[PDB]
DNA sequence: AAAAAAAAAAAAAAAAAAAAAAAAAAAA
DNA sequence: TTTTTTTTTTTTTTTTTTTTTTTTTTTT
């Protein structure tokens, strides 16, 4: 069936290379030969975990005939009130190696090992609020210990953490952050997701003053909630057999948030 | 209250042909996530079962943690029984061998190597692997294997399979 | 300009 | 004895169709095809819980002989101050799982591999309020990481604890809310109770006006009350020998209330 | 005929702390 | 006569941490 088809498409997900994102790789790329650690700050729906995961992939790990992978970036997301053993084991986890009963400075000692050889350039770390405050200890280990660059990513509770420790405040100084959309760039935006994205075969043509009018209300200039509406409208919309998104429906939408 | 018309089960596996016991263990411990001692617990027979992983096998106690825990993996006794060298013959203990040359078919350890006697595979004809061919390290218990792949030297270990012979 | 599939990185991964 | 036939079937519980359960039985669903969590918000007499129920009913989990089963729908209740390890736990009870000792690091790997696999496409989870507030850490979690939708089922202050916390707020900001019952709603329901539910032999003619005002008077709209009146009001008046509920025995019921 | 060195599960004990909660206090 | 706003102890928890007692499994 034509129509089952198109809805599970579009209940699925896509990387659209965005102005922001742009940025962010180019940024990380000066630090990561530079070899100097930083972090990442912006609102919960700005995108940054998709933004950060583009770049892992943009950097795939090699191999030869001999010796272990060779992985310059790592990308790693932490459980809350994570423990010091626990980042460790995911690192550990993370490279494929795994280490199984011990002590934590067996863990320690083993994440080293694998740290090391195995070249890796650059740790990313996500939602890095979630760390108990003393594994930051181990992140600054590392970070001075080996030559790798690490980054931490979050919303401005990070900065309150990070605040309340002069050690580690100093090694993750410089920053950049993600905004929202606005002005010309939202409209761009809503633009190519209408083409790049939704391709509905009737044009349902959104540009327009009259309906940005709707998502403008409704999205905020989140990155976020503007997927998200024009999505749930085009597959409200196909289950009614319909050829485009038009203003009624979208207001539907709209309405529920 | 909990769904209806549904009854308690873990995650099976399925044996293969000559596959061993501790190697079965393993595989069954991995899919469903948990310790030895674990399974001995929902099993009932106590904390005998982790020397099995390293093949320690004093008794058969064909009646008593042997029957119990086909009920728990879902495999009949004499099919268990099966994953153990017959009474009185075998019992190789140290050295782990290997005949890789197997696993282009299928991830396994086939139990038969671990007889005093072995020395060659007769199947794919030749000199079976006692140590490890590249970083010359002993193997560990099938047991505690994980993805078909060397901690000491990584490979596809089935990559392994052109040399040594 | 690319556009990529959120899955197929998966699928094409090292 | 006729009579204690009757009173038995009395003492006990029935799902009534209302156009309250209905309404949520279709949004629920264009949630779930759609993948999207939500939230669902009402006082706490409005019969949430029971339209949850009535819904989890309506799709027959399956299983064969050797394989673990399909499971559409998980529907759980926290206990109070619900800790991390709590929620993984009735998680995998629900589906009738073995499971015993361990850390919160281990029934979490454990949660993620019975969801997977098993079909799951939606969790419910009732009393919503009763989480500890890390905990939603958890749940953010799978909501991302599986393709599962999560509902919120609450009051009023469930929207007070969430706005405590952008990172929730913004996965579910989506809701729908319950009502009470009021005018032609609330006579109409009354006339189903008496044909549906209580049934005597005399004709009881209920929706009379002065039978009404009764009735309004104490049960202002909630369902809840509603139900628990009139069959306090058959069982009291079935065991003095009555035929019918009259006025003054709806009365001496009312009066206590 | 028999004994010895040990890998592991099990067991109090501390053990430091994150958070909710209990007062104390100042104004218009 | 109420509204924040600050300080503070009592507890409760979940690791984790080191440790002894025991039971074993085999080799000439
Ligand atoms: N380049 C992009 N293309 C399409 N969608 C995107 C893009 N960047 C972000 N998104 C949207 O953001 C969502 C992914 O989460 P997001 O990028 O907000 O991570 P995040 O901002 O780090 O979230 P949080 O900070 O709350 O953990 C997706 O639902 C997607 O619609
Ligand atoms: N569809 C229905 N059919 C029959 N009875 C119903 C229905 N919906 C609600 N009720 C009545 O409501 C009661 C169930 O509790 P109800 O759903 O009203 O409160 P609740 O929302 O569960 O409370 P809370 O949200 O505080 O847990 C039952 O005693 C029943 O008589
Ligand atoms: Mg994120
Ligand atoms: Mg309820």
């Amino acid at each position: 069936e034509w129509l089952q088809a198109e809805i599970a498409r579009l209940k699925g997900k896509s990387i659209v290379p965005l102005q922001q994102v742009k940025t962010l790789h180019d940024w990380l790329d000066g630090k990561r030969k530079a070899r100097k650690s930083c972090r990442v700050v912006g609102e919960s729906r700005t995108g940054k975990t998709v933004a950060c995961d583009a770049y892992r992939y943009r950097h795939k790990p090699q191999q030869e005939a001999g010796r272990p992978p060779t992985v310059p970036v790592v990308y790693i997301r932490p459980h809350q009130k994570c423990g010091p053993k626990d980042l460790f084991k995911k690192i550990t986890e993370y490279l494929k190696y795994r280490v199984t009963k011990g002590t934590v400075s067996d863990f320690r000692d083993r994440t080293i090992e694998v740290l090391k050889g195995c070249g890796v350039e650059m740790l990313i770390i996500d939602e890095a609020d979630r760390l108990k405050p003393e594994t930051f200890a181990d992140v600054r280990d590392i970070a001075e210990d080996l030559g790798i660059a690490v980054v931490l990513v979050g919303t401005d509770r990070l900065d309150a953490v990070i605040k309340r420790d002069e050690q580690v405040l100093e090694r993750f100084r410089a920053h950049l952050r993600f905004g929202k959309l606005s002005g010309e760039d939202f409209k761009n935006t809503v633009e190519m997701w209408e083409q790049m994205v939704l391709k509905l075969p009737v044009s349902s043509n959104l540009k327009s003053k009259e309906m940005l009018r709707i998502l403008t209300s409704a999205t905020e200039g989140y990155i976020g909630r503007l997927d998200e509406i024009l999505r749930e409208a085009a597959i409200r919309s196909l289950s009614r057999g319909l050829k485009k998104i038009d203003k009624a429906v979208l207001q539907e939408v709209a309405k529920e948030y | 209250i909990e769904a209806p018309d549904v009854k308690p089960w873990l995650f099976l596996i399925k044996p293969y042909e000559g596959e061993s016991l501790s190697h079965f263990l393993g595989r069954f411990r991995r899919a469903n996530h948990l310790s030895a001692s674990g399974l001995g617990t929902l099993a009932g027979i106590g904390a005998i079962v982790a020397r099995w992983e390293r093949f320690h096998f004093n008794p058969r106690p064909s009646q008593q943690e042997l029957e119990a825990i086909a009920s728990v993996v879902e495999v009949d006794a004499q099919r268990l029984a099966q994953m153990l060298p017959p009474a009185g013959v075998g019992m190789q203990h140290e050295p782990i061998r290997l005949c890789g040359a197997c696993y282009a078919e299928s991830p396994c350890h086939r139990i038969e190597w671990q007889y005093k006697s072995v020395w060659k595979c007769d199947r794919h004809q030749l000199k079976i692997l006692a140590k490890c061919p590249n970083c010359q390290a002993p193997f560990k218990m099938p047991a505690l294997w994980e993805d078909g792949c060397c901690h000491r030297c990584r490979m596809p270990f089935a990559e392994m399979a052109k040399l040594q012979k | 300009i690319e556009v990529w599939d959120y899955e197929q990185l998966r699928e094409e991964y090292g």
